């Protein structure tokens, strides 16, 4: 989004993120290497499901016939009774069209800011040895295959498994 | 080597509306939509849902029943929640009525209103002891009591002189007589037939004035004497004569005015009614239990928050109308797929 | 050595409604609910509030004040909020009414409708050279006049003729008279009486016919001879006769049509009406000022944004009902407390 | 938040932060230091309440009885009147509902944003010798207590108190 | 050397509202309101707007052409958007009516409710057949026919009585006659004149009493004999008599039922209706297109997406009507120049 | 905004900033430079034309005359029947003003959104030998006066014209 295109992110889709909806990519003499990350994408999920629950609690006065009409005396009040249902409909109608509207620009706006914690939580664990780019992206001392990089997709990532310094929690 | 973060590419073919991108392809979603289908109608779940009005009050109207036709005098249950079925509600029996001269039609629909509605412990005046002459409680053929012979409608009073005298209008006064805060539906109309017959059932052969004054709705009619429609929603050819019968609404503690002259159908058995039951339009051979009743989708619970279609009057628990198919999105933006790198 | 960002933990007994993360708890809250509770009603603020529709017009019904009651001839004081203490309005002195027969109970709270209401500067049809023979404006006892003797509502003439004899139905035009676009409201009525008192105030002792005409509405009457309900809202036992009395609206520039024969009560003094006065259900005896008049919690001043609880009929500067209490977040969600760290 | 699980930040209340809403812990040998900031607890009660002034604001039509109605007459029309003020009030109340729970989102969630840029003011007063991790933590060149915590608490901090190169703004 | 990310400082003149920063000065904004400006009424867009109920049909009044005077018989175009310029219509020639005593007046704009309009293929009721003695079909001077002569509202018959005599009061019943479940829209009357003409074109010089009933409406006149008003809305010195005038409203397959003595005008051409055009108040020499028509503004096209001003009645394709001027941030807050820095 | 304030951002217009919104600073003995970013203004300037075309989407039924009403008859209904207009109105306009204002909300706040990406656009471009200071500000080993920092508001820059190490992408 925005924030995508001016910090020179990538509005690239990574078909082989299977598994999940954000996730690490991995560059270097192996090729490109991708993961997903079960937290990203389950975090992403659950506000979803939030959100669900969230437009369905809603509750609107049933609108039914009235009491005492009488369908062929009282035509006219009987008539602005529909006026009456219809603009009620069409003015609530209005209201969840904006209601979801809002959510999905929310949800996906949001992504972006999954995209941008995943960064974050790979600097930590890259050890005080890598570069933050800005580019969400690192340049590591050390080369990361497929192998390397669903460790780090996983959180069982270390480094100075290539020997290099290391925050510890 | 460089690690970074990425997003999905994948199949996108859902579109969500947003406020700030337009419109925009998304991984998968949630719909919140449903087009409801046409099906039969059922009994409102948390509910009770009225059918002819009265139920083990078999084989009669509504407007029968509403009458007090004979037979048709069963006794009524509660209920929150009421269809009608019947735009026009229809006689099947009894003494020839005519029907479109008079809001009557739809009493049996003014009743369904409400939660409770009685028949009438007691009848609001004496039929005899009426101003005028003394009457003869008119009873007639065509209208079968039990056993038989001239079950006349408990609604109201056939009231023929003795001393067959023209008489110059004269005012009943129907009291309250309902239990509570009830509203009362008092019920009343006037018999005329043709010239030889009127002179002989009243001493009078001439176009009768009647007018009913209630809670500032006054009301004034005008005999006919020869010449009536073909008799239909009755029996059988006492075609003598017909009936032109009306209802009067009184609320807690008002009082009602009748003018009348000769063929007055006092009002008898009288209806107490209170309380408000749910009304909606349904055809109705009512089959099972539903969560919500669409007037039109009819029978129908609730699988998703709203639904698309025909919008209506609907009760129960109800999915929400809306103007068009909407999805909440479950995924993410349409990212087309990457080898735009170096 | 590391430095950190962390946020709090406290009480957090106060929950949150949200959309993506459900409902939380949170530090603490600005609370936009409140329940009113009931209490006596209040002169609303930024206005003037109607009681008896005539304070300095003491000891009279709105009514009796309406229809013009000799003594409660005072004058109305412009409002544009006003308050209905009266669902059911009272006669309290004058002359016997069968008000039942007539929406004209309502008249007070009709009026009570308008910003401006006048009694009358004239009055409408001169009555004595009123269509039917000359009438002598029929002054009544049990009306007592200032003095006393003979009071009849300034609304309308009691018109009794010299030459006593029997009427085919007359038709008298209630023209416009009212000042600017202000609307009309006139007054009138019928007096019948028993057998023997009818033949002597006019010749004749046979029901009388009324029709009025007013703006495509149109009522029709039957009076009434022998056997009065008990007199109530009134005086003292001119029992030999009861006033039927009605009202008829007039929009500017729109005529009337009174049809009539023999007891006739004429229209006289007639209001002029204008302006708009915004109405509500209130039980007063009027105490103090309130920001907001509540049909139920009565005179209430602003709190808060939004109240929960009853909802009803509220004018003013009145905080906006509301389902259920709601609560803005003033604090950080809840964190429980950390040694979850190395 | 969601920002917060995913680049492993910390669900951890600190009971200790009184004064404040949102502030820096610092860890040692001292064992936990931790002090509020007294200007991102500030700065979040403004929102809140230039948002309550914005939920008030709000006007609706007073909604009273009918002025030529008449009680006894018109009951029918009387009747769909109610129905009317029901719908508007039903109606009225579940767009209150919404403003409101939009409202309360957005406070919830902006949270992380202080936490978020508390790192940064942060980030800029420990000088270049610190180590960002990632972790909304800095890696220091030196023992930072109770009382160094406050400078940094109170915008009162400079590095090179322990003498370590130092950006001046 | 120190790079930095910095916005911008210029002209903001332009104030938005915001939730969590209260109001701010912004750098630039898309307006979303307008206030229109009063102008003349065009036809709508994508539909066809209603004139005088009948253009083609010259000269005349949409009164004129319901009750079906003479020349004004033109034929009635379909539209789906109609406009009402007469809030109280008038006739222009034919035959004295004292229209102010009938809801008659607004047959014009009921009828401009409706998609369709039509005349009538054929009428109701056989003039002379007609219960009562033979009637000459009453031809009146005054309504000038097309040759001249006599001409009659197409409407209703002038019901003359050859064999000159009282009447107890009659019934006829006017049927459905409507294509489809078309809306039928009956009319009819009575005529009364002066003491001695009565007595000429019907045997008796007595007021003269017509009840109408149609789906429960019930209404009932008394004619006058002497001392009419001017004649207003008309032609020329038959003043002789007035006509009382009204309509009665059938929906599909309901029967109409008229009590009738002298003077009647039985129902004869009545109209058939059906659908529902969108209807407006509107000053109306229609000019041009518009995109949308607004009671107030009148005609009116869409530029934003709001309009600040009145609220009214509008149909087509109109700018959502907004309580204050609405304005779109399309640049940034506000910010003082810098040289805040060191 | 609340972000802006908090981590030691500046509160300052750049005057200077004519052909955009938002851009750089650039500081040294060449006194200051300034330039605005042509994508950052331009993907704001985005966002509000797709946010005005969703505002005005909105449909609301016509609100127009009872087809059966009938003007001195009754007028008792009619009345009732302004009452409906006049709520519709005063609820759909009430609706609308909510839609706008969080509307504008959203593109005031995303503003700094914009600033935060446009900082680390600049922080790849500057290399690995710069020093993100958290101020939204780098401290950069060369000087760059107002030729350079134009090709850092174009993309056209190059660390190593300075002879210094770069990313690549
Ligand atoms: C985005 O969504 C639209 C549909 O939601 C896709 O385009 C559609 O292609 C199908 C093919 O059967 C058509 O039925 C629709 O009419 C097309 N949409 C419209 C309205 O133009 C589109 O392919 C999706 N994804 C991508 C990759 O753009
Ligand atoms: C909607 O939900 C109800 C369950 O609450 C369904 O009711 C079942 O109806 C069938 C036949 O009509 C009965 O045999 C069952 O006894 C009912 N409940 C169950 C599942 O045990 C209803 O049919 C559902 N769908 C529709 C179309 O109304
Ligand atoms: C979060 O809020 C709820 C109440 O808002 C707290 O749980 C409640 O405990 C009180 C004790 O008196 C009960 O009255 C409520 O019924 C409980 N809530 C419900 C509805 O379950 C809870 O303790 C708060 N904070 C925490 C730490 O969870
Ligand atoms: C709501 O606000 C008003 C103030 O505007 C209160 O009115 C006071 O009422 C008391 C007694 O009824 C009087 O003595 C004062 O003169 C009034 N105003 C003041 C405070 O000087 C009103 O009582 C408040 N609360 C209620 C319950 O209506
Ligand atoms: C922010 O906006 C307001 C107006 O939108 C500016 O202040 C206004 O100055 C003009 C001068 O003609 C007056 O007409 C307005 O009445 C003033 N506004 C109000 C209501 O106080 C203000 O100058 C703008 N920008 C700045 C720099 O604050
Ligand atoms: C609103 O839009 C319409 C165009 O759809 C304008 O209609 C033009 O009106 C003029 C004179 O009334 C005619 O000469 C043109 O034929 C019409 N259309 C055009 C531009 O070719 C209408 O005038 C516009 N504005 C108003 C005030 O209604
Ligand atoms: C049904 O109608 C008859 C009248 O037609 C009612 O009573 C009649 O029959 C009785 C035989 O048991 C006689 O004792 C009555 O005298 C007779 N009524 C007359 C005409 O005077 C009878 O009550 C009705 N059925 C019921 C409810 O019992
Ligand atoms: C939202 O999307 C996800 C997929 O994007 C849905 O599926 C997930 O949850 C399933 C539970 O039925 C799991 O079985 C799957 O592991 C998981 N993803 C898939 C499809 O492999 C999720 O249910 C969707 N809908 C909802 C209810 O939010
Ligand atoms: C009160 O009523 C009386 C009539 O009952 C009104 O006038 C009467 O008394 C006068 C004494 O001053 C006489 O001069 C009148 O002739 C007499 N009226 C009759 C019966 O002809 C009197 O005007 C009324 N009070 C007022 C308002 O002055
Ligand atoms: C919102 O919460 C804060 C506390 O979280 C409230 O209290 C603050 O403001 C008070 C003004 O009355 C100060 O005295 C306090 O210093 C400060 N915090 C506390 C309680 O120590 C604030 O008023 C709350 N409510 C509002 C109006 O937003
Ligand atoms: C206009 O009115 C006259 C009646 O006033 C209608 O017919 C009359 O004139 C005819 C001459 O062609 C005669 O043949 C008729 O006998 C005569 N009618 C009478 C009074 O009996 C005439 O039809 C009307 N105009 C039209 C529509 O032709
Ligand atoms: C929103 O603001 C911008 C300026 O802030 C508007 O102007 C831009 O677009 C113009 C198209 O007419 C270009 O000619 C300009 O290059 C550009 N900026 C300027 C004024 O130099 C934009 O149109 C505004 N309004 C809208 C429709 O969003
Ligand atoms: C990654 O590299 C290591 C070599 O040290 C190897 O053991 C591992 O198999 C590699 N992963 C893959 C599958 O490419
Ligand atoms: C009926 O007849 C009686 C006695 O024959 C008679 O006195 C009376 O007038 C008549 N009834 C009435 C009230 O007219
Ligand atoms: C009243 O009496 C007069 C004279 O005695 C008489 O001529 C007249 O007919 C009567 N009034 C009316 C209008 O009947
Ligand atoms: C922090 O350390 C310094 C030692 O240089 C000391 O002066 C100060 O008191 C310490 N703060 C506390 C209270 O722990
Ligand atoms: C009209 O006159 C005829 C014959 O002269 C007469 O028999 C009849 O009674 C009169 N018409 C009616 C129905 O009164
Ligand atoms: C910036 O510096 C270089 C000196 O190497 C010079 O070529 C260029 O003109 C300078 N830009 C300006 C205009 O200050
Ligand atoms: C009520 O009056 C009726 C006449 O309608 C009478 O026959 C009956 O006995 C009365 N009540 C009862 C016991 O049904
Ligand atoms: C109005 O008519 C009345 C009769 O109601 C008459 O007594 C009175 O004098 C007239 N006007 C005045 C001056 O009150
Ligand atoms: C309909 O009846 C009228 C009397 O209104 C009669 O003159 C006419 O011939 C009939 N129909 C036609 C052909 O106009």
């Amino acid at each position: 989004g925005f924030f995508g295109a001016i910090a020179g992110f990538l509005e690239g889709g990574w078909e082989g993120m299977i598994a999940g909806w954000h996730g690490y990519t991995s560059h270097g003499a192996h090729g490109v290497a991708v993961a997903a990350d079960l937290k990203s994408t389950q975090e992403a999920i659950n506000k979803i499901t939030k959100n669900l629950n969230s437009l369905s609690e809603l509750e609107v006065k049933n609108l039914q016939r009235l009491s005492g009409a009488m369908d062929e005396l009282h035509n006219e009040i009987l008539e602005l009774d529909e006026k009456v249902d219809d603009l009620r409909a069409d003015t609530i109608s209005s209201q969840i069209e904006l209601a979801v509207l809002l959510s999905n620009e929310g949800i996906i706006n949001s992504e972006d800011e999954h995209l941008l914690a995943l960064e974050r939580k790979l600097k930590k664990m890259l050890g005080p040895s890598a570069v933050d780019i800005g580019n969400g992206c690192f340049e590591t001392k050390h080369k990361c295959n497929q192998t390397c990089l669903d460790r780090i997709a996983a959180g069982t990532f270390n480094a100075g498994e290539f020997s290099l310094p290391t925050f510890d929690s | 080597d460089r690690i970074c973060t990425g997003i999905t590419s994948s199949n996108s073919p859902h579109v969500v509306k947003t406020a700030t991108q337009g419109e925009v392809n998304v991984t998968g979603v949630i719909p919140l939509t449903t087009t409801p289908t046409k099906s039969h109608f059922a009994n409102l779940k948390g509910t009770q849902t009225r059918g002819k009005l009265c139920p083990n009050c078999l084989n009669c109207t509504d407007l029968d029943v509403a009458l007090g036709r004979p037979k048709c005098m069963g006794t009524i249950p509660s209920a929150k929640a009421s269809i009608l079925h019947e735009v026009k509600p229809v006689t099947s029996g009894c003494f020839p009525i005519m029907h479109d001269r008079t809001k009557i039609r739809q009493l049996p629909n003014l009743l369904r209103g409400y939660e409770n509605i009685r028949l009438s412990a007691r009848n609001v005046t004496n039929a005899e002891t009426a101003p005028g002459g003394p009457y003869i409680v008119g009873t007639s053929g065509s209208c079968p009591n039990v056993t038989n012979g001239n079950g006349f409608f408990a609604t109201m009073a056939w009231a023929v002189p003795k001393n067959k005298t023209a008489t110059n209008p004269l005012t009943v006064e129907v009291p309250y007589i309902c239990t509570k805060g009830e509203d009362q539906i008092t019920v009343w109309g006037f018999h005329s037939d043709d010239e030889t017959q009127m002179v002989k059932l009243y001493g009078d052969s001439k176009p009768q004035k009647f007018t009913s004054s209630a809670n500032g709705v006054t009301t004034h009619y005008v005999s006919q004497i020869g010449g009536f429609p073909n008799q239909a929603e009755d029996e059988g050819l006492p075609q003598s004569g017909r009936i032109v019968v009306d209802y009067m609404v009184q609320k807690p503690g008002k009082t009602g005015t009748i003018a009348y002259q000769r063929g007055v159908l006092l009002p008898q058995k009288v209806w107490c009614a209170s309380g408000r039951s749910k009304v909606i339009k349904g055809s109705l051979p009512l089959i099972g239990e539903a969560d919500c009743l669409h007037e039109k989708y009819g029978g129908l619970n609730k699988s998703k928050p709203y639904y698309t279609g025909e919008h209506a009057k609907a009760i129960g628990n109800c999915p929400i109308w809306v103007k068009t198919p909407l999805k909440l999105a479950n995924g993410t933006k349409y990212r087309p797929p990457a080898k735009l790198l170096k």
